Formats: C-alpha cells, sequence, structure tokens
C-alpha cells in the first residue's frame, strides 16, 4: 500500500471525497466488476467515479462507450488529479485542483482509438 | 574475514523486503566442520536496492546489543550479507508453532527484550518503522533478537522525524497515524508499531486475529485500492483500534491502547514501557 | 476489469 506524500495531499483527498459524495455519482469501494455491469443498461457515454482497486491510485473513472465499458485511472501526484497518460499522447495531460473539475473538462480526446464520450453521470 | 567461495548452500531460510535469506556454512578447510551462519543476498541487483541494502548493513554494524541481531561480516558476489544463525527462525512463525508451550510470563519476557532493544536502537537515533513479529528473531526458548533493519533510517541532528515524500508498499497497520498522513516516522511511530507488535504477541496471531484481518474487519472487507489508507486514518482518528486479544491481562491491553494514542506526546517512551513490563513481570 | 488510457 502507498501512504500519503504530505499533509497537503491528505487534506486534498478529504475535500476530494467530500465533493465527490456530494456529487452523487461517486460509488465508494466499488470494483471494476459492477462497472462493466451497471453501465451495461446505460447509454454509451454514461460514467461513474469509484475507488480504485490498485494501491497506486485513489479513484478510477468508469465510462460506457461503444466498444464497451472502459475504466480510467486517476493519479494524484503533488496535489493534482490527472488521467493516466498514453505513450502516443502528443499533448500533455491536464491537471486539476479538484477531482470534480477533472470530469467537467472532458464533458478532441480519444481512448485506445475510440473517442472519449462523457455525457451523463450515474446517480447513487 | 570471509570468502563466498567457501560458503556452502545448505537450505533457504526465508525472504523479506528486497532480499533472500539462505542458510549456508562457511568452512575455509572445506572438510565440512565449519560453523553455521545465515546469509542474506539480493535477488535482483539494482542501484535503488544495492545502495539501500548496504545502508542496512552499516546500521546493523553499528548495532551491538544482546537484543539486537549480531552482525557477522560481508562478502560480494551484487552484495551479500553474513549474519548469525538463529535456528528457531522468526518470532512470527515460532509463536504459531509453540502456542501452548508459551505462557504469559514468557510473552512479557520477550516484550522486555524488545523494549530494551528499542532503547539501544533509539539512543543511536534510529527509527525501525518495520517493527513487527515477522521481523523479530528467536535464538532460544528464553531469548529474542531484533532483525532486518532494512526500513531503519537515521534521525537528523535537528529534526526528530524522518519524512519520506516518495513512499512505496508499506505495512500500514503497523504505522502510526502520523506515518499514514504526512508519512513522518518518529520514535513514537515505533511506539505505535510496538503497540501492534505487543498486540500480535498476546494473540499469537491465531486464525483471524491479525492486524490486517482485524483492521479490515473494522473498515469493512470491501474497501480496496489506495482508498484503504484513507478509511484506516478515519478509523484511527475516530479512536477505533484493534480489539482485545483473547485471554489478555487488563494491564497489558491498556499499554497497547496507550501506545495507540493519536497524540505523539501521550505515547509512552520505551523507558516507561520497559519499566511497566518488568513491573508486571515480577508481580506475576 | 477493462482499463485504458486517454489520448489527446
Ligand atoms: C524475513 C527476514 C528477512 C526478516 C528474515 N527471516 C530470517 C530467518 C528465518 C528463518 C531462520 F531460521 C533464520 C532467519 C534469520 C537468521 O538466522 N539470521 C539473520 C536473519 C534471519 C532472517 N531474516
Amino acid at each position: 500500500l502507498k501512504t500519503f506524500s504530505s499533509k497537503s495531499e491528505y487534506q486534498l483527498v478529504v475535500n476530494a471525497v467530500r465533493k465527490l459524495q456530494e456529487s452523487g455519482f461517486y460509488w465508494s469501494a466499488v470494483t471494476g466488476g459492477e462497472a462493466n455491469l451497471l453501465l451495461s443498461a446505460e447509454p454509451a457515454g454514461t460514467f461513474l467515479i469509484r475507488d480504485s482497486s490498485d494501491q497506486r491510485h485513489f479513484f478510477t473513472l468508469s465510462v460506457k462507450t461503444q466498444s464497451g465499458t472502459k475504466n480510467l485511472r486517476i493519479q494524484c501526484e503533488g496535489g493534482s488529479f490527472s488521467l493516466q497518460s498514453d505513450p502516443r499522447s502528443t499533448q500533455p495531460v491536464p491537471r486539476f485542483d479538484c477531482v470534480l473539475k477533472l470530469v467537467h473538462h472532458y464533458m478532441a480526446y480519444y481512448i485506445y482509438k475510440i473517442p472519449l464520450v462523457l455525457s451523463r453521470p450515474l446517480s447513487s | 574475514q570471509f570468502e563466498e567461495r567457501h560458503l556452502k548452500f545448505l537450505q533457504q531460510l526465508g525472504k523479506g523486503n528486497f532480499g533472500s535469506v539462505e542458510m549456508c556454512r562457511y568452512d575455509p578447510l572445506q572438510d565440512n566442520t565449519g560453523e553455521v551462519v545465515a546469509v542474506k543476498k539480493l535477488q535482483h541487483s539494482t542501484e535503488e536496492h544495492l545502495r539501500d541494502f548496504e545502508r542496512e548493513i552499516e546500521i546493523l554494524k553499528s548495532l551491538q546489543h544482546d537484543n539486537i541481531v549480531k552482525y557477522k561480516g560481508v562478502c560480494y558476489s551484487n552484495l551479500r550479507l553474513i549474519m548469525e544463525y538463529l535456528p528457531y527462525g522468526s518470532l512470527r512463525d515460532y509463536l504459531q508453532k509453540h502456542k501452548e508451550r508459551i505462557d504469559h510470563k514468557k510473552l512479557l519476557q520477550y516484550t522486555s527484550q524488545i523494549c530494551k532493544g528499542m532503547e539501544y536502537l533509539g539512543t543511536k537515533r534510529y527509527i525501525h518503522r518495520d517493527l513487527a513479529t515477522r521481523n523479530i528473531l528467536v535464538e532460544n526458548e528464553n531469548r529474542v533478537k531484533i532483525g532486518d533493519f532494512g526500513l531503519t533510517k537515521v534521525l537528523p541532528q535537528d529534526k526528530e522525524y524522518y519524512k519520506v515524500k516518495e513512499p512505496g508498499e508499506s505495512p500500514i497497520f503497523w504505522y502510526a497515524p502520523e506515518s499514514l498522513t504526512e508519512s513522518k516516522f518518529s520514535v513514537a511511530s515505533d511506539v505505535w508499531s510496538f503497540g501492534v507488535v505487543l498486540y500480535e504477541l498476546f494473540t499469537y496471531i491465531e486464525k483471524s486475529k491479525s492486524p490486517p484481518v482485524e483492521f479490515m474487519r473494522m473498515i469493512g472487507n470491501d474497501k480496496q485500492g489506495q482508498m484503504i489508507v484513507f478509511h484506516l486514518i478515519e478509523l484511527l482518528k475516530s479512536n477505533g483500534r484493534l480489539p482485545r486479544p483473547e485471554g489478555c491481562p487488563d494491564e497489558i491491553y491498556v499499554i497497547m491502547t496507550e501506545c495507540w494514542n493519536n497524540n505523539v506526546s501521550q505515547r509512552p517512551s520505551f523507558r516507561d514501557l520497559s519499566l511497566r513490563v518488568d513491573q508486571i513481570r515480577d508481580s506475576i | 476489469v477493462e482499463y485504458s488510457t486517454v489520448v489527446h
């Protein structure tokens, strides 16, 4: 398991999860399993935020697309949430102070090579 | 001194951290009558390991105590470390082997040894952090030694805490709340860790009275990922701790919960600890 | 689990 880097980084998650629980589409401690399931009866472009299963990441974005349900790791490094970077990514990954602000940004961006479709959240 | 060409591989003991520990026998005569010693080597030799592995040796070299594992020597192959051979192995596995053959006064005796070892460790300004029953060794039925100073760091001249801003995989259940939030390890982070070690002893870690299994039981066996560390902090900040070990004296569990105090100041020193241990030892 | 990365 990875412990927090600094006091700032901890207080960051407190506010990240607070604003996440208030958001309504935050599904706590849900694995990648229900993600491929709950987003099956949802249109392509429906998404949710869940707790990552990996010890390296706090949260993870799951989104239903045409190819199927795809999941996205959300790294927190130095107090900024960003999506995981691709080697073929020419443009740098956007950083954000709030985890919610990361979502709104993505609502062109592609995913290995279908586009990134963020439309509707999944209420909890 | 030592030459690896004489070291005859007998068996493998165990593996911990970034190295492998093997039972070998150094005999310069090659007539196979030499003394048996334990040997720890690196599986994959990298700069981030070989350097840190050598720091562990330089720490152990400076550690000379009855309750601190005795440093033997060194030899290169890729570095390789030579130490004394303790037959009964780790305190973790030994406590599971002979549950019945070990009573209360014995568990207090080890605790007194671990404390006195932590005092000799603390006076030289070292922070073990990895204080756990899997890192404590057993020489004989009545004597234990502290081993594997891999995670041991040296305290600064001014600062009383050693902070690692770039953490890897860690025993977060043996970690103090301060070690979970700012990743700052003090001597009190060892008092907390010792608190969990003290917990492990009076349970013998039987079945599912393990610090992970117990903490997971409290935060729910569903919370996964890095988000586990967060919920654990919430649990420790909300003054929730590992339950009483089955059939544990009252004065002993009090000590556990007092080492598990959130405030750094309120955590009793290893001086104060060793005093109560011997106080309850001769009383019983 | 089915994980992917975002290309810009
Ligand atoms: C796993 C860890 C690296 C902590 C470790 N395990 C052992 C160990 C296990 C069984 C056994 F019979 C002996 C040992 C042993 C030993 O005999 N000397 C020094 C370290 C050490 C050790 N160090």
